């Protein structure tokens, strides 16, 4: 009920702070996804770290 | 509920293990006696008239 | 315990609201349909947590 | 040490701790038991939830990841392991368990549908990153005034 329909017209916030925050979060999420993929390379390293 | 646990043996095993653990913990803390408080309480009123 | 449990209790609400938001932002569903879909998705996860 | 001292005394004199010392002597040794029983209960609940004896081991391995941080924060500020600390540790264990639960349950469902293991876990992490960071930051700033 409270949630309005998606602000498709607004789309990206394009605020002084929010657009930059979204871009930062997206690129950091890509970096995180790459970092998780490194478990395929050598899981022994992080086992020893654990 | 029978058909539910037929496909989920792990759930039933967890429930059984939990019951066993609770019972085992209870046994080591349960008081032991011949009878419960079966004896009716007695109250004695004593007065002396020399 | 009240203060310490503030984050714990907002966890479930955040999960549900964020799931609805991402569902409607990606699938483009109506808010009611999006809420229904999100509840179907994460009904058991909240119970487990 | 005081018991050693009173032992050094001549015979016939003994000590009996009273009030706060008496109660402190009574308690304080129930911690490790609590932790062990709580961890066992959590493992059993996870086994019930995921219908496996393996997935809980995946979840239960993140308890140390929160315990180490809580211990490091406590020691760094020079605090002490006390009742408040213990309850904190239990809260940290619970939150770490929840954070693990989100990812592992989503990945388990994804691979159950038929997806590749790496693909399933990567997709689950990508989706659940925002809820995890959001909830965790909300909690951290929630207890931030307490720490300061």
């Amino acid at each position: 009920t409270l949630l309005k329909p998606l602000k498709k017209g607004e789309h990206h916030g394009q605020k002084g702070f929010f657009a930059w925050f979204n871009q930062m979060f997206n690129r950091n999420a890509e970096r995180y996804e790459k970092g998780v993929a490194k478990i395929l390379h050598r899981s022994l390293r992080w086992i020893v770290i654990y | 509920m029978a058909n539910f646990f037929i496909d989920r043996p792990i759930f039933a095993w967890v429930l059984a293990i939990l019951l066993c653990l609770t019972g085992t913990l209870a046994i080591f803390s349960l008081p032991v006696e011949q009878y419960p408080d079966l004896a009716p309480p007695n109250v004695r009123v004593t007065a002396n008239y020399p | 315990a009240m203060v310490l449990a503030i984050g714990l209790l907002v966890d479930d609400a955040i999960v549900v609201v964020e799931n609805v938001e991402r569902i409607m932002s990606e699938e483009g569903l109506t808010p009611r349909e999006a809420t229904r879909k999100s509840m179907g998705q994460i009904q058991g996860a909240l119970v487990g947590i | 040490i005081m018991e050693s001292l009173v032992k050094q005394l001549p015979n016939g004199f003994g000590l009996e701790w009273t009030a706060m010392s008496y109660q402190e002597r009574l308690s304080g040794a129930q911690a490790p038991a609590l932790y062990a029983i709580s961890l066992l209960v959590v493992f059993l609940c996870l086994a019930a939830l995921y219908e496996s004896w393996s997935v809980p081991f995946s979840v239960m391995l993140v308890v140390p990841l929160g315990v180490i941080g809580a211990l490091l924060a406590t020691w760094m500020r020079g605090l002490e392991n006390d009742v408040y600390f213990q309850v904190g540790l239990l809260t940290v264990i619970g939150l770490s368990a929840k954070n693990a639960i989100l990812i592992v349950e989503f990945a388990n469902e994804m691979n159950q549908k038929g997806h590749d293991l790496f693909e399933a876990t990567l997709h689950a992490c990508r989706q659940r990153l925002r809820p995890i960071l959001m909830t965790s930051l909300a909690f951290i700033f929630g207890v931030l005034p307490m720490a300061t």
